[PDB]
């Protein structure tokens, strides 16, 4: 049993063999021997899960006759009396399958109770209808005599099969496939739970935990499915599973593969509420996860000690100083509370936490030789962290006893620290130079780190950014590998060592980790180079013939400067000023540096002192100033003293002086007029100037530094100056000076730096200063003719549009305005330039029009809209009167829609569809509903013209026809009538997809449109029966496209703006750590305008909103969604109808009773516990949810953006992400500012905070919330000149929305009052911005905003329609 | 390694109750609920002090623990000897400590406008007392780059 | 040093003829071997003279390829192009206009095959080695989340070496190795909520009943059957499988008389059949009931095209599909006409299974699916069954109609 499996694999005929005696010696002469089956107890299990089919079944037949043919039997020894060890990295659950479908009876008929599923049989159509037509079929050649004959001796042969035959091959179909076989014990399990009695199942509870332990049953412990992952999933998935120890769930997760379903159980276990050990074990898990914002939330939720939170508070956001004297003040406050009294055993965690915490913080603020005295301690010696804080200080005697004394009692998890913690003393030990075991140490290693890798979940995350991040620090070890092999005298000098030396130096200096990482990892990298680049220099000091030209020495001495430098940037990045200037003090004791590198340090110095200019004080500024003149500039470069003197005119426009810094910046942009960052500064300077005095000679000199500082840059940061350029384009007067400032050196700067802002441009075309910006974008259009042919060509049409509402006194034709034949002389350049791209687009243009559908989703979504504006409305009269009248535009709109009931360049497709359209309209059908629906819509009879009446008609008809429309074809092949589409190919053009030139990217890998998919499908989003038209491009994909006609020409530009406003945020959020740290980023999907009437959006298949997932459940539950809205109407009502106007208190029942009634909290909850099965694809789904609804609520508060409707927000299924339907700015049309001021913030009804589970929300909600608002917040960004950008066109076009309904001269606004209103306008969400950002004592107002957000009080209040209950 | 405190050796002996098998013999009835020396590890180096919970250290500490188990038993000396005295002097020493280590850690208008910043300038050939407008610096800019191109 | 001079004058006039001749060959499998070895005998050694003539091919080979590799083709098809694309023996210096053609290729090896994924980590390793983090970093930009998906996949491999070197080449890849993915991970999840089908097991020990539900065994014997790897008494297993499936979903209650009474009447062969139009443009998405079906009908099919499951197989399918037959003309014609089959009718869902209405039982138009499913299967043997399949449908329903031009009007055959 021992070594013939063992030798012999391969050799299966032994095997059998000494299988077949086994068996034997088991099968006969039990009676005398029954002794000798105990040690044989592995050969048994070998036998029964061999590959052979017939040794398994002559070995379960022996297996199964030992036991009584009874579930609970089979199960009780299955779990206790079993012994699984001597399997050995089996799924031996797949035993428990046979046993357990093995007791089944087998000798009675097959059948299956899935009746709605039913296949109808032949005679079945003897007895559906009614009783007389058949009972007359009743009483009522050879070629079909036989066929019956045979197809009934068929039947009566299917009729043979047993149950019997179905379960055996079930079971050898699950022996081959591991998978869809635990699949099969998770789904069966809980099936024989529901059927094991009271007085089973309690024993049955109470003896699995000791079988969940099994003591030696970890073998699948490294087992991908481990058996015991599968048996606790199907334990959890049963009904009534409550007895389950959460220390022994954290040891499960922890060790075999169950984190995330671990810590979603423990959670439900918590939130149910002698006990604390629950929520102990819960909040280690995720401190083993690295979830901090969970585990900070949690704690905060424990939080005994005042301190304890506002140190967690500090730690979760970067704040390690403070975060560190916080919690030096908490632990002081408990050892005096301990002088005073003993405490409850309970509070030992939160000390446990303090002390990790601390050392965490110690850590982090390059503390290390505090680290290493405090670990060193006499009494209480801490060896991991000495072995951790001791070979950055290169003390290397004590980081060898530390290991010594750690590899006997090391985790297992910490097998490759220890590996790599080995490596480095073998390497860096004066005394014990032993170079012969390194590459062993990196293979050792790394083999542990995968192994460990392989127990972590499968969807990466922050579980498993500790590997990723050992993986450099590894390679980097098997490089210092040949680099100490290289720096031996026997090898030292040669120019093949000397070759590899330099790159690999090179590849350090190039190789650098994410900002993202703490500083301590930053530090692990860096300290770990500089000791090979110190041993690089001191090497060449002894060897002086050697390579005699100085050269190797410094090249280890610029290697170290520069690893000082980019560690002290990473440092001051972060947030730590302090750690900086120690850095400099310690680059400062060296005999002497490079000056290329010198330099570099005073620009840290400088910028050090710069960001932390904000509240200067006299003192310290002047301090910092005459540091900064007491360099010296003797042996430097020119440049250096251009960025120099740029450096100097920053550090002092910040003070208010501004005549000795305008001197300094002018003198360092003629140092180097090619320096961009003197000479943007420059530019902001003078447009701070000019925007304060207002002097016309120093507009045009700003916008000349902003070009100039544009012209050789990058285009992601010469964004924000374009835009403080597109901004002063509002302050030019009746002469137009800075028009021809910008006109005569805008000859130099890049075109496709435009391309993301030119509907900022297009809005100006319309101006006086017209002639100069349509050249503009022309010359910036002959490089990107599709980027300038959609906006121009949907400008154009709008105008058209405006322009026949505008003539409507007039017939025929009319003549062009001036921004009309303007933006269309260039569409004629354009057409004369790029011919054949320009027809192609015009060809698709004008194919896609054939998605003009039918009246019947037309009208509905006609009614849809009607529907909306009537409660929206209501909503207004409800507190007032609720019994009112529809008012004027409301019943225009319903008249004219009962009236035209859906129907309502030379191209020859418009004429053929509206063709088409008169030919469809000839059938009786459509004729006889619009015969009823007029003699019902009717408002001229008494009684009729009541809002709520209209209402309920509405509701009535809107039942009817979306009854009615649920027959219509789903889906049409492409070819039927859009030829060019379907004939389309990459020979024909070379046009991309819609929505590329958009954002430039680095690389010019555009996907070209291949071909259009034949099959055109139709979806029901967004109110509408919008049209799917999929796009498969060279490389393979398919991108899927709703053609949305949009109906409406003003809101549809006016909502894709605040999507280009968050694709301009998007990259800021990238930039900075606490949030990169947290992905944070906006979820913008493409849309383009192709026409006043259509849009092309990108959107992906799966993706339900709120309102599809309320009324999916409400169908399940067999309910009509609109009853929530018409019982809170009825309720104000009838609380009306006495004269009583309703109170607080009334809506605040009536939301209780709304909620508990019909639409309880805990919908969406299990509609995603129902959706995601699987625990880590349903954690990962909640923490992008949790994540995207933060920043989503984030924008639309501090972004005065409209109430975010439930209909509005888009679900990702397949991802998570959270897109809302198109936000749009809701400036009000009287007054013209920004007025969110709505009473809940952002949307946290109930539903959500149950699907957050309460922590999500106190965690990582507030938690983004808090990062992104102190993200914007940093002025190096200038967020407030996008803003400001945005807000312009924004204002524009509310202006010349309020000036036509009175009726060139009115083409501008005014040269102050449009100034004057977008200042107003972008303060507001300035000071919304920074009332979030303050973090002052660890607190923040977002804690005040996401308790309000929730408050019931505030909800109650908001509107029916909002759904402040979904 | 340090001491082993009375808090996590009751801890360890509760976990070794808490396995459902006694210490007489620890392969009771039901053979398949073998002891589970890893499981009582995690439950124990969860305490005060170090993780101190190797393969060794968890049989060790049980093996000494069933002599005096089979003096005061080890739940006794948990509910006497000052019951939380022995881990919250442990914690206060720790806290001692950290307190000293970060006590002793570091702390951490003469206005010159010297001559030689403005003598590189004047060498140079730039004027620094005189602000040049920015739309001259662009004029000459552009001289500079056409005198380049011939 | 001798043969290089009359390979030189027909390398550009061989790789052109084989790159425009395997577009619209019979079997364009002989040509991308012979264009393989070409590529592994220039590769082999510094020869320095078909390089130069070699140089000016890549604009149009490397886009050829990518196209090839990139659209829908045989498992071995793929893997060859994607084999023979990755070793392109031209140096890294003057690939790097024509490198962002090389990425796509790549996601797929690392996908692929042991030795698909062995090639590509050598060739992540060869350019992460040879070019600077920065312009790698910026070249896989467009595409970072799938290479970093199959990354982490393949370090769970068996194989010790391949993890081994997933590890080290992500660890050189430094940070980047795990910044933010925009294009967030997919994850699986169930789009309705009615139950699968299911067999009914029975206990009599405690006088219950349970339910087993077989989507994902019947997709276990599906799986099985079409691969070539597995063995002979699995593909039975799943066979038998799939047979106590089908027999098990319908509903067996049909005699002889009544049968050979309902089939005997006048009107299947003079009344006129209602010419309405089946079009799955109507028809909803696949309920778990109709996949399942659909499922294991093209096993069937399959085990039907099986050497040693075909005695048994072949008679089975033919007579299920006489049932099914059989049964739509009798449900669809004859004096009993449904509520959507009578004159007058349009199409509608009423036809189709759907998680809707629907119609009132299994829909037996699912048998066409199956067919169309088999017929379009990446393996040609299969279109032999279905043809069989139609070939039996288009007699019995003659044999039931006679005068076989009727029977033709029936909307099954729409
Ligand atoms: O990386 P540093 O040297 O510390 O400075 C950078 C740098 O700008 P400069 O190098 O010109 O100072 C960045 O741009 P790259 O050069 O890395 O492309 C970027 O500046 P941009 O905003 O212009 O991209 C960033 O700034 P931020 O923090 O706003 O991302 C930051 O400047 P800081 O000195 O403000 O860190």
């Amino acid at each position: 049993m021992t070594y013939i499996e063992k030798r012999f694999p391969e050799d299966l005929e032994l095997n059998a063999q000494f299988l077949d005696l086994v068996n034997y010696v088991y099968r006969d002469e039990t009676l005398s021997g029954s002794e000798l089956t105990a040690k044989l107890e592995p050969a048994f299990l070998s036998g029964l899960r061999c590959a052979q089919p017939l040794i398994r079944a002559k070995f379960f037949e022996v297996f199964d006759n030992s036991m009584k043919r009874r579930v609970y039997e089979r199960l009780l020894y299955v779990t206790c009396s079993q012994n699984w060890e001597a399997m050995g990295n089996h799924f031996w659950i797949k035993q428990c399958i046979e046993l357990l479908l093995a007791v089944c009876e087998k000798s009675t008929p097959i059948g299956t109770s899935c009746q709605g599923a039913m296949l109808p049989s032949i005679t079945n159509v003897i007895n559906l209808a009614d009783s007389h037509d058949r009972a007359a079929f009743a009483m009522v050649g050879n070629q079909l005599h036989m066929l019956t004959n045979r197809h009934d001796k068929f039947l009566d042969t299917l009729r043979e099969v047993k149950t019997g035959a179905l379960l055996s091959a079930f079971v050898q179909l699950c022996h081959i496939s591991t998978t869809l076989a635990e699949k099969t014990w998770v789904q069966l399990f809980p099936r024989l739970w529901k059927i094991l009695s009271d007085r089973q199942q309690h024993a049955l509870a109470g003896e699995i935990s000791p079988f969940l332990c099994s003591g030696s049953h970890q073998v699948q412990r490294d087992c991908q499915p481990s058996a015991l992952n599968c048996f606790v999933e199907a334990m959890s998935q049963c009904v009534p599973p409550i007895p389950i120890r959460p220390c022994v769930l954290k040891y499960l997760g922890k060790t075999h593969n169950l984190w995330f379903r671990s810590t979603l159980m423990l959670e439900h276990q918590a939130f149910e509420k002698p006990q604390q050990e629950i929520l102990d074990s819960l909040a280690e898990l995720y401190s083993l996860l690295q979830e901090e914002d969970m585990w900070a939330g949690l704690w905060q939720k424990r939080c005994k000690y005042s301190e304890t939170a506002t140190a967690i508070a500090y730690e979760q956001h970067g704040f390690f100083e403070q975060a560190q004297e916080s919690y030096e003040k908490a632990m002081d406050k408990a050892k005096k509370e301990h002088e005073r009294s003993n405490a409850s055993p309970a509070i030992f965690p939160e000390y446990q936490l303090w002390e990790d915490h601390w050392i965490r913080c110690s850590k982090e603020l390059n503390q290390w030789e505090a680290l290493t005295e405090y670990g060193q301690s006499k009494g209480h010696i801490n060896p991991y962290l000495v072995l951790e804080c001791a070979w950055r200080v290169s003390n290397w005697t004590a980081m060898k006893e530390a290991l010594v004394q750690v590899e006997v009692s090391c985790p297992k998890e910490m097998a490759w620290k220890v590996n790599m913690y080995r490596g480095y003393l073998a390497i860096c030990h004066p005394e014990e130079q032993q170079l012969s075991f390194i590459e062993r140490l990196v293979e050792m290693a790394s083999s542990l780190a995968i192994r460990e890798w392989r127990r972590l979940p499968h969807v990466v995350s922050h579980v498993h950014t500790p590997l990723l991040q050992a993986a450099q620090q590894i390679i980097e070890l098997q490089e210092a590998a040949q680099i100490n092999a290289g720096l031996q005298p026997t090898n030292l000098g040669r120019n093949n060592s000397l070759h590899d030396m330099k790159t690999v130096v090179k590849t350090w200096r190039n190789r650098l980790p994410i900002v993202s990482d703490d500083l301590s990892h930053w530090s692990s990298i860096f300290m770990w180079r500089q000791h090979h680049y110190q041993a690089i220099v001191t090497a060449y000091e002894n060897s002086s013939q050697h390579d005699p030209s100085s050269n190797n020495a410094m090249l280890g001495v610029h290697a170290s400067a520069s690893a000082i430098i980019q560690y002290g940037k990473i440092a001051r990045k972060q947030g730590l000023v302090n750690v900086a200037l120690d850095i400099l003090s310690r680059i400062h004791t060296i005999p002497t540096v490079p000056i290329v590198d010198c330099f570099q340090k005073i620009r840290q110095q400088v910028k050090c002192y710069l960001q932390l200019a904000g509240v200067m004080g006299k003192n310290e500024c002047m301090q910092g100033l005459e540091v900064i003149e007491s360099t010296n500039l003797k042996y430097f470069t020119k440049e250096m003293t251009a960025e120099f003197y740029a450096l100097k005119g920053m550090f002092l426009a910040q003070i208010n002086k501004s005549e000795e810094a305008n001197k300094a910046f002018s003198a360092a942009v003629q140092m180097h007029d090619v320096l961009v960052k003197a000479w943007a500064m420059w530019g902001d300077y003078l447009e701070n100037i000019f925007v304060k005095e207002r002097q016309l000679h120093l507009g045009v000199s700003a916008i000349t530094c902003y070009l100039h500082a544009c012209r050789h840059q990058n285009e992601s940061k010469s964004r924000k100056y374009l835009a403080k350029v597109l901004w002063l384009l509002s302050f030019d007067d009746d002469k137009n000076t800075l028009a021809d400032a910008v006109d005569k050196y805008c000859i130099g700067v890049p075109p496709i730096q435009w391309l993301a802002w030119i509907p900022q441009l297009l809005t100006c075309l319309v101006g006086s200063e017209g002639k100069l910006l349509l050249n503009l974008i022309s010359q910036v259009g002959r490089v990107y003719p599709q980027a300038v042919y959609f906006p121009i060509r949907t400008l154009y049409l709008t105008l058209k549009i405006e322009q026949r509402e505008r003539y409507k006194s007039d017939p025929g034709p009319i003549r062009a305005t001036a921004p009309m034949w303007r933006c269309s002389r260039i569409m004629h350049m354009q057409r004369e330039l790029h011919p054949t791209l320009l027809s192609s687009l015009e060809g698709i243009v004008d194919q896609m029009v054939w998605f003009r559908e039918n009246w019947h989703e037309e009208v509905l979504r006609q009614l849809q809209q009607g529907l909306a504006k009537c409660y929206s409305v209501a909503f207004e009269k409800s507190g007032a009167v609720s019994d009112a009248k529809i008012t004027p535009h409301t019943l225009n709109f319903v008249k004219k829609l009962v009236s035209t009931f859906g129907v309502g360049f030379s191209s020859a497709a418009s004429e053929s569809l509206a063709r088409r359209a008169q030919a469809t309209a000839q059938d009786p059908v459509f004729q006889k509903l619009k015969g009823q629906f007029t003699t019902d819509f009717d408002f001229s009879v008494p009684g009729s013209m009541k809002l709520h009446n209209l209402i309920s008609k509405l509701k009535k008809w809107i039942k009817i026809l979306e009854a009615k429309t649920k027959q219509l074809p789903k889906f049409f092949l492409i070819e039927e009538k859009c030829r060019f589409l379907s004939n389309f190919s990459a020979q024909t053009a070379e046009v991309e997809i819609p929505g590329e030139f958009l954002m430039p990217k680095p690389t010019h890998y555009y996907i070209k449109i291949a071909r259009f998919m034949p099959r055109v499908e139709i979806v029901q989003k967004h109110n509408t029966a919008a049209r799917r038209l999929y796009i498969r491009g060279h490389n393979g994909k398919i991108y899927p496209y709703l053609v949305m006609n949009d109906a409406c020409l003003t809101e549809s530009r006016r909502e894709e703006r605040v999507l280009q406003l968050l694709r301009l945020l998007n990259p800021c959020l990238e930039k900075r750590k606490e949030t990169t740290k947290r992905h944070l980023f906006f979820t913008v999907p493409r849309v383009v305008a192709v026409s006043p009437q259509m849009r092309l959006v990108e959107d992906n298949p799966s993706s339900l909103s709120l309102v599809e997932i309320y009324k999916q459940r409400c169908a399940k539950k067999g309910i009509e969604h609109d009853n929530p809205i018409s019982r809170y109407y009825d309720r104000l009502a009838t609380v009306q109808a006495r004269g009583t106007q309703a109170s607080h208190q009334v809506l605040r029942d009536i939301l209780k009773e709304v909620q508990s009634n019909m639409v309880p909290r805990s919908m969406l909850k299990e509609w995603a516990l129902h959706t995601f099965p699987n625990a880590t694809d349903y954690w990962t789904f909640r923490k992008m949810f949790t994540i995207q609804l933060a920043l989503i609520g984030f924008a639309e508060f501090v972004l005065h953006l409209n109430r975010l409707n439930p209909e509005m927000l888009q679900i990702a299924q397949d991802t998570g992400k959270l897109n809302v339907a198109y936000f749009r700015f809701d400036i009000n049309d009287a007054t013209g500012d920004l007025d969110a001021n709505r009473p809940v913030p952002f949307r946290l009804t109930p539903n959500i905070s149950e699907f957050l589970t309460t922590i999500g929300v106190s965690g990582p909600l507030t938690a983004s919330m808090i990062a992104v608002a102190r993200c914007f917040a940093q002025p190096n960004f200038k967020v407030d000149g996008i803003l400001k950008t945005v807000l312009r066109d924004e204002i524009i076009a509310w202006h010349k929305k309020t000036q036509e309904d009175t009726s060139g001269q009115p083409e501008n606004m005014d040269s102050q009052q449009l100034v004057s209103l977008v200042q107003k306008a972008v303060t507001a969400i300035m000071t919304r911005l920074h009332n979030l950002a303050q973090f002052e004592g660890g607190e923040s107002k977002v804690n005040t905003l996401v308790a309000a957000a929730n408050s019931l009080d505030n909800l109650c209040r908001m509107d029916p329609a909002w759904h402040p209950w979904l | 390694n340090p001491e082993w405190l009375i808090s996590e050796d009751w801890a360890l002996l509760q976990a070794v109750k808490q396995l459902l098998e006694l210490p007489l013999n620890l392969t009771i009835v039901s053979p398949a609920h073998t002891p589970n020396w890893d499981l009582v590890s995690d439950v124990v180096n969860s305490c005060s002090r170090i993780y101190r919970s190797s393969k060794q250290c968890r049989n060790r500490y049980e093996n000494v623990i069933i002599p005096r188990e089979e003096p005061l038993r080890t739940s006794q000396i948990y509910a006497q000897d000052e019951n939380a005295t022995h881990t919250q002097l442990y914690t206060s020493h720790f806290d001692l400590m950290k307190m000293t280590a970060g006590k002793r850690s570091p702390p951490i208008n003469p206005f010159q406008k010297n001559p030689k910043h403005a003598s590189v300038l004047a060498e140079s050939g730039i004027n620094y007392d005189k602000p040049l407008p920015p739309i001259q610096v662009a004029s000459l800019r552009a001289e500079r780059i056409a005198k380049e191109k011939k | 040093a001798e043969n290089e001079q009359m390979l030189k004058p027909h390398l550009h006039k061989i790789v052109n003829s084989s790159m425009e001749l395997a577009q619209t060959a019979k079997e364009p499998y002989n040509y991308f071997l012979l264009l393989r070895a070409l590529f592994r005998s220039i590769g082999g050694g510094s020869h320095d003279l078909l390089y130069q003539e070699f140089l000016p091919l890549l604009p149009n080979l490397l886009q050829g390829l990518n196209m090839l590799q990139s659209g829908l083709h045989k498992q071995h098809m793929k893997d060859l192009f994607v084999e023979l694309c990755l070793t392109v023996p031209v140096r890294l210096s003057s690939l790097l206009p024509y490198l962002p053609m090389l990425m796509d290729p790549l996601v797929s090896a690392l996908n692929g095959s042991q030795t698909l994924v062995s090639q590509g980590l050598r060739t992540l390793e060869l350019c992460v080695d040879n070019l600077q983090p920065d312009f790698l970093y910026d070249h896989i930009q467009p595409v970072r989340a799938e290479l970093m998906q199959a990354l982490w996949r393949t370090l769970r491999n068996p194989a010790d070496s391949i993890s081994h070197v997933a590890y080290r080449v992500l660890g050189k890849f430094g940070g980047s190795n795990r910044k933010m993915l925009k294009e967030s991970q997919k994850l699986h999840y169930v789009v309705t909520e009615v139950q699968g089908p299911s067999i009914t097991v029975e206990f009599s020990d405690c006088k219950a009943s349970l339910q087993l539900p077989m989507e994902k065994a019947i997709e276990t014997a599906l799986d099985c059957l079409k691969s070539a790897n597995t063995e002979p008494y699995y593909r039975r297993q799943a066979w038998e499988v799939i047979k106590c499936f089908l027999v098990a979903m319908m509903s067996l209650e049909d005699n002889k008389h009544a049968l050979y009474q309902l089939l005997a009447h006048p009107n299947f062969t003079e009344k006129t059949i209602p010419n309405v139009i089946i079009s799955h443009r109507y028809k909803a998405q696949d309920t778990p009931a109709r996949k399942t079906f659909e499922q294991a009908l093209t096993g069937a099919f399959m085990s039907a095209v099986i050497k040693d499951l075909r005695p048994s197989a072949l008679p089975f399918v033919a007579s299920l599909i006489r049932h099914y037959t059989m049964v739509a003309v009798a449900q669809q014609c004859g004096p009993f006409l449904l509520p959507c089959y009578q004159v007058g009718s349009q199409p509608s869902t009423a036809m189709f299974h759907s998680e809707e209405n629907g119609s009132k039982g299994m829909d037996p138009l699912v048998l066409i699916d199956a067919i169309a499913i088999c017929m379009a299967y990446e393996e040609k043997e299969l279109c032999k069954i279905g043809e069989v399949a139609l070939a039996v449908i288009f007699d019995v329903a003659s044999i039931i109609l006679g005068s076989k031009e009727r029977a033709c009007q029936l909307p099954l055959f729409s």
